[PDB]
């Protein structure tokens, strides 16, 4: 047993959206072991906060439209689906957005709470023609892992089926793209060590440190069943 | 004979999935068989997946 | 984060070389991450005379 772990080296965030993170040293085979292992991982089981149910006043449903508004209310929930946000305290937040007049509707309209991060404030949600046109919404915003599709949440609960109430999807998952590269490390007198490169490219805020420690965290986890039950 | 028609329009939100029908236009066809998680798909050297 | 662990199930021991353990249940793409991974450690890694 010649043991070597690797060590977090070095965070180049080039965008909020885009970072890097070079990984060394790794022993030979262990990049390209811990980096699918990871990239696996990172792609699907990570957490995130989304859209889940949308209701504006006067809208009875998602295929209607709307008087002094372009996009029809479809097109409004996919432009949802698509809003970067963080919650920082509470899991399950409902933010409300009431603006008027002639404008491009942004994400910085929405009235922020205490502990709510719009990642994109020019974010565009809907675009308001007629001046006398005031759009009135309730944008509930819960935290959750991977991809729940409304055709999977209009099959399990529904105590409560208030009419106006529209599910759409939110991919709560943050990771958009994800690759991690192999190159030479020439350390100490090693060479055959290389280094773990992991280029993230994420929505909004989750971070990059914090979100390799979630991966890594999930597998070790799972590896408890193959090293405690034999 | 009839006294009055009551007709209902309802809409259908429908997703792909296996068995549906799909092609290109050089009458290439072909079913969906499987939807494969994103991690398992090809995936190009910058990372990006097909 | 809800955590699904996976519990080792059968150890058929065909023989002291040869023996087959089924593993369940593993949440979608766990099967393929941990399989892989393992397989390379096992092979390349793990060490001897």
């Amino acid at each position: 047993t010649e043991f070597l772990k690797p060590r977090l080296v070095d965070i180049e965030q080039v965008s909020s959206t885009h970072a890097k993170v070079t990984l060394e040293p790794l022993e030979r085979g262990f990049g390209h072991t811990l980096g699918n292992a990871l990239r696996r991982i990172l792609l699907s089981s990570m957490p995130g906060c989304a859209v889940t149910e949308v209701e504006i006043d006067g809208v009875l449903h998602e295929y209607s439209t709307k008087e002094g508004v372009q996009e029809d209310i479809l097109e409004i929930l996919l432009n949802l689906k698509g809003l970067a946000v963080r919650v920082q305290g509470k899991d399950e937040v409902i933010l409300t957005l009431n603006k008027s007049g002639i404008g491009p509707v942004t994400a910085a309209d929405i009235t922020h709470d205490g502990d709510v991060e719009i990642v994109k404030p020019q974010h565009v949600i809907c675009h308001l023609t007629d001046e006398n046109a005031s759009i009135s919404m309730r944008i509930k915003v819960q935290r959750g892992r991977g991809y729940v599709p409304a055709s999977t949440r209009i099959h399990s609960e529904e105590d409560e089926r208030p009419i106006g109430r529209l599910l759409v999807d939110a991919c709560y998952s943050p990771v958009e793209r994800i690759a991690y590269n192999v190159e030479a490390a020439r350390v100490e007198q090693r060479t055959d060590l290389d280094k773990l490169v992991i280029e993230m490219e994420t929505n909004g805020t989750i971070d990059p440190e914090e979100a390799i420690r979630r991966a890594a965290t999930i597998l070790a986890e799972q590896l408890e069943a193959f090293v405690d039950l034999r | 004979g009839v006294l009055k028609i009551v007709k209902v329009y309802l809409a259908v939100k429908r997703r792909i999935q296996p068995g549906d029908k799909m092609a290109g236009r050089h009458g290439n066809k072909g079913v969906i068989s499987k939807i494969n998680p994103i991690e398992d798909m090809p995936y190009d050297e910058n990372g990006t997946p097909v």
